[PDB]
């Protein structure tokens, strides 16, 4: 009763949905319950209750009864859908974002997954692993025990173990390195 | 030429800026410009730019030549709207002076800010400077005096949000430091008072950019940053959904926006997360996901203080506050540096009427003389008062261990708390039952009969909810339903507390 | 929950004369000043027999919660007294200077000290080399009444001085810069211990004074990595929020942030005096010269030129920085008279639920 | 040259001011100047000077040179006491510039309002000026913007006292309109928005500076100056003693000072000074000096609206401003000029805790077109605002007639008044007998009888008394002993009035 | 209580004080209900009890008794004093 609020008058949505490796052209606008989508010059009609809670989106695309699900969502653009049992990963900017989204530095970083260090100082009591032992990501690898508490360090690759560099019973540091992975 | 044909130039060269060719570095530089920023982040149309045509009236040092004259003296000040709502805004222009502080350019900035506190409409700064304007000598400094005299008046009163997404030097570093949050963009921002060149010629050691204030350094190691984001198009886009979460004034009740997920669902994922092995530790984080709307958690500072998880999310649309130990990190133990995240998210929350919630699971504090010769004492006392001093809804479930003096501080009933439900693995104790069977029971035979008759009657949630510690013990899959009726009743809730000046928080 | 609550509404005081381990260490953390006794008091929450049992180093009891590390190295304890006996002795003394409830004004007591005294001790203190140290309680105890100053944490922040004095029977509190110690530069450590005296003296309504000599911040990564610009904001916070009088007095060097850190006037000030040394600048003329002057033939022209005009108090005065520039053998009447009426000064500030300062 | 030889050297030119020749001019003219009249105006020693050192930031126009710099920048701007009670003063120097205001003029005169009002002190100017610097161009605009900004905000805070001892013209001559108090000095002194070359280029009327903007026409026509003093030295003297009846905030109650007059004396020589018969004046000043203390009056604008006075005095010892009828001049009636007199002096009087004594005597209202084609319905509904809304002690006086809607007008005990005293001569009625007989009994016979019976029973204060507008009839001779009872009980008296954003006097 | 007042610490009073055509110089001060007034260089002390109000001042100058009456007195330093009968006017 303050402070009213306005709603924007949007009258399309104009988005530059990234693919695998291609930019499509999408223009969306609402209708209610339908959303008129033309993808490429290609008129679709879209729909759906869209109830953003439940696990389970079912629409109807042209009188075509599919159920989607959303995984994931960020603001970044990113959103995870599974899609006839397969997951793909779409980013959706706005025209805008994408425009100037060009002029953003394609740094790239490094993935430091296969090397494995203790996170935390304390002593070593297990290992649950030898060289040539298949490692699943999520799996456990050491567990060091420090303030009354096993905290157990896990794989974040698959592959298996070229060394064991701290043993059961050894002393390590913050920072130390634990297990090297292929 | 004639007046509107002037007028017409003017607004170009507004546009423009300090020219093209410093717009072509700012974008091989992988930046944005300060005008293409505001369009991102506000609703497309809704900007309303201010004092478009103020020049600086320096006239020494060449000042006056119309060389120099640029409108807009290296700001960009307006207002608008992120999905209807009423926002201040101003971003800092780096392509004319280099984004330096001059005495006019402080005053624009001030008077939105004056707008803003008028009324009630939160501000957002985006920072980007070099420092004061030299030239003009004295009249920065009395910028920035005016800019801090504003950023103080309105801590209580609006929301500040800062995003800094590039250098900053000298003074401009103490705005953030005034301000509620502070977000930072990944190796293209720096905050630091003097540079390398200065610290190297003052002590012999050496150090570069990236080190000496770099965006990884306030994230991870001295806690100033709350969020650092990859890049400044990500960024935006997170400070708008982040923007969704907060009121416009400390007037206007938590916001409360359409939520399509069920308030009174049950969770069957909690029930199994606790391990029943007092040694083994848990995510705290995946119990946080599975009670909050549609499991969306922003998370604040996600590597700094990692022993303690503060955030936003909401509850049947209403947005709230999170506070919980993360027993994965020293126990679940607290610290100099957690005391200080959480008694500062508290604060903020407390101020602008987000309730709290809080899952405690905390053994006690961190031992050593690393701490004690850091002031664990007086730091630690710096979350006790952050949630004493609360007057907004507070929910506290104690998920398994709450030792000694760390049961009080971590929100407990006994500091005007309105709910306190425990899960059936809560164990509340002055200590644990090795440490107290061996001092109550010291020198007498049959000490492991002791220790079997203690452990049986006090090692369990009991002992505290006979006594009125604890409301009821809930099973862990009704927990959120539970938290969602309190909020919808706690929400009118006021008390009365005595006239004060102003709080005396320990420092 | 009866310490916070009572928070700002009396005033609370705790001196430690013994062990204190467990919850108890939280009470001083909550009231407003804690005092220790040398040798017989200690402050830990843990004991060494933890200590050594989490991690794998040696310490004794007086090395992990010593009276001397909480008054020399974390900053904990304002004031370490010898024994019992003369520390319930200094603790009389100091609560004379306190009002019983913040809905009191400061006390005044009887004195005999003359108000309109002049000082002429002051005039030569400041040395005219940049580059020569000097100890500013030297001015302090020239100024208040009867050289009596009550001064809290001698040993922790040496950078920084604060303390109670009287001046003409009234109790104010004094914050000043050590030029003798790190140039009188700000750090972490001075910044904390000022805004959280200045805090208090603005809740029971106690006058500040405040003795202004700061060339900057301490540079370095320890600074930088320690989080100064969130602790330096501390003490700035500390000054803006306040509404009891001010008066500022600026001896010598103020430059770049710091000028409005050292509570300035442009932060809801009533007086600000400098002395003929004093000089207000975004940085010292060497560096500014550089700067503005790149490039250009004749340089040493232009230093001579800057010189002249900016190392000085006039480019702060006539814009209104500087009320007047006193001599120092009149700083005390001067102040004597601010404090006696700005005392029914009061101010209006706008609705809040609680204050947020930065943390 | 040495640091402290240039200090010394600027002292020195601060105060001298415009030079040696421009004060002999000055002292030609028979002015003193900006700084010798502070001296006259303050208690001994007790002045201290702001911001001596100022001068302005101009470069345009030649003003950069070293010969235009003059420290002070022509206002001489400090505190002091007048008899140990704290006053702000400010006095603009002519020798400099010829007075005219700057951006940095009128900054040091609003610092010293800014403090006057956070501390409660009054503040007193002594304006002397040509008008606005026109080499500044539109700064010396917002000098006079922020000056006005303080002078109505300080209003019903602090009062605020005008003297005008020279020329004023421009924007110079709102200040006086919006201070509470406005003095002039006799033929040296001048109130003008433009001069005489400007009347006459505009208009075919001549006139010369005197009969413009003259402090004889200012106090005897247009009444807009309170009073003109015959010279600079005199002026200040009486200055001096009308600040002791003020208190130094709306805070404050009236002063009380010390006072050797006993309270309850009778003073006989009221008691004849009304005469009986009904068509004979008499001078109200001689009631009005018979009753204060020590036959002390201090008389405001003594030549402009002669038919009512108004004026500050003291009843043992505590301030009261005083109003009343002049039956000496049109017969005691109310007009248009009367009414705006009344009503602003009767606002202070009640914003400053000052209390209020009325003397009436009125007949009535000036008839005639020259009063109805002025708005004299509008301009009347000022007196009677300005005493209906007033919280402060009212004790009237009725000494002989108050017919008509007059009765209300000055202050009846229906607007709420404390107390209303009738002298034996009073009489109350909607007219006087003749025209209330000829109206009532009309056609009637023996109407000469019907005149003597309404005459015995109506012309005399009873009808009125009986019903409860007199609270008693009173002696004259026991006047001021009554009144003095009843400011001495009344001064501790407060009321409630429903709450308003702020008032809307009919104007 | 809220705005104290500081008497002025004033030890002499230097007056010039005109009668018919002559100006002359009087300097007073103040012990109580006496004043010492020298004029023109001859000390007199003038002692009473000093009634603002009362119509008629008794005073006794070095002892001598007088009684003399003020009839007006301004702001402008204009005094009316009736003195053995006759009204001076003194400035
Ligand atoms: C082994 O004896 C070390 C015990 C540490 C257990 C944890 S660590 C922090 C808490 N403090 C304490 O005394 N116990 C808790
Ligand atoms: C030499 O170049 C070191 C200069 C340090 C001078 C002092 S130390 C702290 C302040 N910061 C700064 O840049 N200068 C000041
Ligand atoms: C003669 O009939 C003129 C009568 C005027 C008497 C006075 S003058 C103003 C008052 N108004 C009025 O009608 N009577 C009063």
């Amino acid at each position: 009763s303050r402070m009213p609020v306005i709603k924007p008058d949007i009258a399309n949505w104009e988005l530059s949905v990234k693919l695998h490796d291609k930019v499509h052209t999408v223009v969306a606008s609402n209708n209610g319950s339908v959303f008129s989508v033309e993808v490429d010059g290609s008129k679709l009609n879209v729909t759906s209750t869209w109830n953003l809670a439940s696990p389970l989106l079912s629409v109807s695309v042209d009188g075509t009864q599919r159920t989607v699900q959303c995984l994931s969502r960020e603001a970044g653009g990113n959103m995870s859908i599974q899609f006839l049992g397969t997951v793909y990963k779409v980013n959706i900017l706005t025209r805008l974002a994408a425009e100037l989204n060009k002029f953003m530095l394609e740094k790239v970083t490094e993935d430091t997954s296969s090397v494995l260090r203790s996170p935390m100082p304390g002593v070593v009591v297990a290992v649950s692993v030898k060289p040539g032992d298949a490692v699943a990501e999520g799996q456990e690898i050491c567990v060091i025990e420090a303030m009354k508490m096993q905290n157990s360090m896990t794989a974040g690759k698959t592959g298996t173990v070229k060394s064991v560099h701290c043993q059961a019973g050894d002393t390590v540091g913050e920072g130390d390195l634990l297990v090297e992975l292929e | 030429t004639s007046v509107n044909e002037r007028i017409e130039n003017k607004r170009r060269t507004a546009l423009l800026g300090g020219g093209q060719r410093r717009i072509d570095a700012q974008h091989k530089r992988g930046k944005l410009t300060a005008r293409e920023r505001i369009s991102l982040l506000l609703d497309p149309g809704s900007f309303v730019e201010s004092d478009m045509f103020v020049e600086h009236r320096c006239a020494d040092f060449g000042m006056a030549a119309d060389k120099n004259k640029f409108p807009g003296d290296s700001v960009v000040t307006g207002r608008g709207r992120i999905n209807g709502r009423l926002v201040y805004v101003f971003s800092q222009d780096f392509t004319v002076f280099g984004g330096s502080l001059s005495g006019a350019h402080a005053q624009k900035i001030c008077k939105i800010m004056d707008q803003a506190i008028t009324v009630g409409a939160p501000v957002i700064g985006l920072n980007d400077s070099g420092g004061a304007r030299i030239q003009e000598g004295v009249e920065s400094l009395a910028g920035y005096a005016d800019i801090f005299l504003r950023n103080v008046t309105a801590s209580g009163v609006i929301p500040q949000i800062s995003l800094i997404m590039g250098p900053c030097a000298g003074g401009a570093v103490y705005s953030p430091a005034l301000t509620d949050f502070t977000f930072m963009v990944k190796d293209t921002s720096y905050l630091f008072i003097t540079g390398p060149d200065v610290v190297k010629s003052v002590t012999n050691e050496d150090v570069t950019q990236e080190e000496l204030g770099g965006a990884k350094t306030h994230t991870t190691m001295s806690g100033v940053a709350h969020r650092a984001f990859e890049n400044d198009v990500d960024a935006l886009c997170n400070l708008r959904d982040f923007f969704n979460y907060l009121p416009l004034s400390s007037q206007d009740p938590a916001p409360v926006r359409e939520c399509h997920d069920p308030s009174d669902r049950l969770v069957p994922e909690l029930d199994t997360i606790v391990p029943l092995e007092s040694t083994k530790a848990y995510n705290m984080v995946d119990i946080i996901h599975s009670v909050v709307d549609e499991r969306e958690f922003f998370e604040i500072m996600p590597n700094y203080a990692k022993n303690i998880i503060v955030g936003f999310a909401r509850m049947n649309g209403r947005t709230v506050g999170i506070v919980g130990n993360q027993p994965k990190v020293a126990s679940g133990c607290l610290d100099i540096n957690s005391s200080v995240k959480g008694a500062r998210f508290v604060r903020f929350c407390d101020a602008f009427n987000i309730p709290l919630i809080t899952f405690v699971d905390v053994p006690g504090f961190l031992p050593g003389t690393a701490q004690e010769y850091g002031g664990i004492i007086r730091h630690g006392a710096k979350l006790l008062y952050a949630f004493a001093e609360a007057t907004v809804p507070k929910v506290t479930v104690i998920t398994r261990k709450a030792y000694g003096g760390a049961y009080d501080v971590m929100s407990s009933k006994h500091l005007c708390g309105d709910t306190n439900y425990a899960w059936p693995t809560a164990e509340i104790a002055v200590m644990g039952a090795k440490g107290a069977v061996e001092i109550i029971f010291k020198g007498h035979e049959n000490v492991e009969a002791a220790q079997a008759e203690y452990i049986e009657k006090f090692a369990n949630p009991f002992p505290a909810a006979v006594r009125g510690f604890v409301d009821d013990i809930i099973q862990p899959s009704s927990t959120r339903a539970r938290i969602c009726c309190d909020l919808d009743v706690l929400a009118s809730k006021k008390v009365q507390r005595p006239w004060r000046k102003h709080a005396n928080i320990p420092l």
